[PDB]
């Protein structure tokens, strides 16, 4: 009853395809380096004394 | 922006011509000749009454 007039038919597809590259014609996201840097300091302190 | 490795070969020549003299024969049929029936090609040649 319930498959009754039911028909399936195919319809379309797509396809899982990709360029190899062997000559590169394709960039993509780019890479940089950067330093960043800082410095630090050494102070003096107010001294102990002895008599 | 293809990269590719290629090898060039430059030829040059040229022809030139001389002397204003040349023959041409031409043939044609020859396979039918062996194909076909050949024989003798008797020209009757009238000396039977018709001149």
């Amino acid at each position: 009853a319930a498959l009754s007039g039911l028909t399936v038919t195919g319809v379309g597809y797509s396809l899982e395809a990709r360029l190899t590259n062997i000559n590169q014609l394709e960039m993509g996201l780019l890479i940089d380096s950067d330093v960043q840097k800082q410095g630090f300091m050494i102070p003096t302190l107010p001294p102990l004394v002895i008599v | 922006q293809r990269i590719g490795r290629e090898i060039r070969l430059t030829p040059r020549y040229r022809y030139f011509n001389f002397l204003p003299i040349m023959l041409v024969i031409n043939v044609i049929n020859l396979e039918e000749a062996i194909a076909q029936r050949t024989a003798l090609d008797v020209n009757e040649t009238q000396v039977t009454p018709a001149s």
